[PDB]
C-alpha cells in the first residue's frame, strides 16, 4: 500500500514525462516554424526594398 | 522520326477520350484517372517572394 502511492507519485511523474514528451515534437516543431517563417518574412520584407 | 515529338512528349491517346473519365461515376474508371495534370495556374515569375 506504501508501494502504491509510490506506484501512483510515479506513474503520474512518468506520465508527465510522457506530457513534456509530446510536448517534445510539439516544442521543437514551434521552433522550426519560427525559423521558416522568420525566412517568410524577412525576405518579404526585404523584397518591399 | 520526329513527327508527333511534341504529341510524345505529352503522349497521344490520338489526342482526345481522357477528359471525360477524369471525373466520371464509376470508381475503378476514376481512381485510374485521377492523377490530376497542371490545372490551376503555370508559374510564371515576377518579382516577388
Amino acid at each position: 500500500k506504501l508501494l502504491q502511492e509510490k506506484n501512483d507519485l510515479f506513474l503520474q511523474l512518468e506520465s508527465e514525462r510522457s506530457g513534456a514528451g509530446d510536448v517534445e515534437e510539439r516544442l521543437t516543431k514551434a521552433i522550426s516554424m519560427k525559423n521558416d517563417l522568420e525566412g517568410q518574412v524577412q525576405e518579404l520584407q526585404e523584397r518591399l526594398s | 522520326n520526329i513527327t508527333g515529338w511534341l504529341e510524345k512528349n505529352k503522349d497521344p491517346v490520338n489526342d482526345t477520350v481522357v477528359d471525360q473519365f477524369k471525373k466520371g461515376s464509376n470508381k475503378l474508371v476514376q481512381e485510374i484517372f485521377e492523377d490530376h495534370p497542371g490545372l490551376g495556374a503555370e508559374e510564371k515569375g515576377g518579382g516577388g517572394k
